[PDB]
C-alpha cells in the first residue's frame, strides 16, 4: 500500500487495535472488603481505599485513545 | 438500636436525625425506664394495693 504525495503531519499517529466498550473495567479479582450489598451511597468508601489491583485500573483501547 | 451506620461518614446526613433519633429513643426506651419508677402505692388501711405492670405497654394509632 504505497499512496501518498506530502509529509505526514506533525504528531505521529497511534494504532489503537481492540474493542469498543464503555466504562468496561477487565481485571477483576476478589477484594477483602465489601461495602454492603444494596446500598450503593457508600460504595465511594472503597474509592479512598482501593483493593491494591483497581488502584489505577485500566480500561478499553478506546478509553486509551481518548485520553492520549 | 442502630440504623446503617455509614451515616455522616459517607454521604451528608439529614438534617433531621436529632430530633427524629431522640423521639425514637424516647419512644424505646425511656417509656420503659420511667414506668418502672412508678411505685407500688397503696393504703395504710392494709386493704387496698395498686400496681403498674411495666412490661405490657403500647401505645394507640391516633384516633
Amino acid at each position: 500500500d504505497d499512496g501518498m504525495d506530502f509529509p505526514y503531519l506533525d504528531p505521529p499517529l497511534i494504532c489503537c487495535f481492540g474493542a469498543v466498550q464503555k466504562e468496561f473495567v477487565p481485571s477483576v479479582r476478589v477484594s477483602e472488603h465489601q461495602m454492603d450489598p444494596d446500598i450503593y451511597s457508600g460504595w465511594k468508601m472503597m474509592q479512598w481505599n482501593p483493593p491494591e489491583f483497581g488502584r489505577a485500573p485500566g480500561g478499553p483501547v478506546s478509553n486509551v485513545a481518548i485520553s492520549h | 438500636m442502630l440504623r446503617d451506620g455509614n451515616e455522616g461518614m459517607s454521604t451528608i446526613p439529614g438534617f433531621n436525625q436529632i430530633q427524629f433519633e431522640g423521639f425514637w429513643r424516647f419512644i424505646d426506651q425511656g417509656l420503659t425506664e420511667e414506668l418502672s419508677k412508678f411505685p407500688k402505692m397503696e393504703d395504710t388501711d392494709q386493704e387496698i394495693e395498686f400496681q403498674l405492670f411495666v412490661e405490657t405497654y403500647q401505645l394507640a394509632e391516633p384516633l
